[PDB]
């Protein structure tokens, strides 16, 4: 079996405003197998209310999920995505930038 | 405007961690709209979406039973693939789905369709013509000759042609106030600083609906072919989209570029710069 | 709505 490796967006629903509150997503597409394991973080520690989607692929048949967590950006706290897959041996993080 | 009626489905096994998952997934256009899960609590299809919920009691007792009949049946053909790839034991394996049908506007069925995945690769699908099996290995082969001999792509051409086709127009008559909407996008610029006095311009687009969108940036009237640096259009969460795309430009010269947003429920394109 | 899925 071939796996595929995720691509991972990190992003607000709403154009971030320090100090209002927000919604952060982690997007994560083009997956192969479908078990995967995603934390969200807050300074480098794990959020714990995280909603994730249900098991989901697309017309490529990769697999996707769409997790969220609510979130207030200022301009000291840091946020990411961290994601653990079998095509990784390591997983990876990808850290939530304002400007993107 | 074309419309489709689409279920996707997915089987994975888990030996030795209890029976494989089972989910279900149908979309109209690229709205979901219900859902079979096995691992739920009480596994049943389910509304996701409201306009779902004003359909009949029988509609859920008979698509719950054809879901847990699916779900009996793909756990034979997970043994079944293990069996004619002469796999060793003990893995986990996926089998996939897709069928459904698109329709143009004047009713006429554009295509129909039934594939199928093991592992994530093509395994079999239903050519256009509704009648013959294109078969990816000689695995698959097993399955297009046993498919042949018992009918198979008359019973799924029937289907297609027909509940198919006719359901797509229950779903748009319940759900079009939501499905058939359009949100305009949003749309701005950002401005940032790069070292060596360039300036990277993004053009945002925001709570849009439908997903389809062109962004492009041009400088004298051209477009800005490679330099651009665009991302995969992507939920917001709230049933809108987003999408932006950059371009690093120089100091001082930001003022000729203009970002440019196509989207239907636009009247007309939208043009914006810094 | 969904159908049965032939077996493979």
């Amino acid at each position: 079996m071939i796996q595929k490796t995720p691509q991972i967006q990190v992003y607000s629903r709403h154009p971030p405003e320090n100090g209002k509150p927000n919604i952060l997503n982690c997007y994560v597409t083009q997956f192969h197998p479908p078990h995967i394991e995603i934390q969200m973080l807050k300074n480098g520690k794990k959020i714990p209310k995280v909603e994730m989607s249900d098991m989901s692929f697309s017309k490529d048949w990769s697999f996707y999920i769409l997790a969220h967590t609510e979130f207030t950006p200022t301009e000291t706290d840091t946020y990411a995505c961290r994601v653990k897959h079998d095509s990784m041996a390591e997983p990876k993080t990808v850290y939530w930038d304002r400007d993107m | 405007g074309s419309h489709s009626l689409r279920y996707f489905v997915t089987a994975v096994s888990r030996p030795g961690h209890g029976k494989p998952r089972y989910m279900e997934v149908g979309y109209v256009d690229d709205t979901e709209f219900v859902r079979f899960d096995s691992d739920a609590e009480n596994p049943r299809y389910e509304p996701r979406t409201p306009w779902m919920e004003q359909v009949e009691p029988e509609y859920w007792e008979g698509q719950t039973q054809i879901a847990k009949g699916n779900e009996q049946s793909s756990r034979v053909d997970l043994r079944t693939a293990l069996r004619y790839y002469n796999q060793s034991a003990g893995g986990s394996h996926t089998i996939q789905r897709m069928r459904g049908c698109e329709v143009g506007s004047d009713g006429r069925l554009l295509r129909g369709y039934q594939q199928v995945a093991y592992d994530g690769r093509d395994y079999i699908a239903l050519n256009e013509d509704l009648k013959t099996w294109t078969a990816a290995d000689m695995a698959a082969l097993i399955t297009k000759h046993k498919w042949e001999q018992a009918g198979a792509a008359e019973r799924d051409r029937a289907y297609l042609e027909g509940a198919c086709v006719e359901w797509l127009r229950r779903y748009l008559e319940l759900g079009n106030a939501t499905l058939l909407r359009t949100d305009s996008p949003k749309a701005h610029v950002t401005h940032h600083s790069r070292p060596k006095d360039k300036v990277t311009l993004r053009c945002w687009a925001l709570g849009f609906y439908p997903a389809d969108i062109t962004l492009t940036w041009q400088l004298n009237g051209e477009e800005l072919t490679q330099d651009m640096e665009l991302v995969e259009t992507r939920p917001a969460g709230d049933g809108t989209f987003q999408k932006w795309a950059s371009v690093v430009v120089p100091l001082g010269k930001e003022q000729n570029y203009t970002c440019h947003v196509y989207h239907e429920g636009l009247p007309e394109p939208l043009t914006l710069r810094w | 709505v969904n159908d049965i899925f032939e077996a493979i």
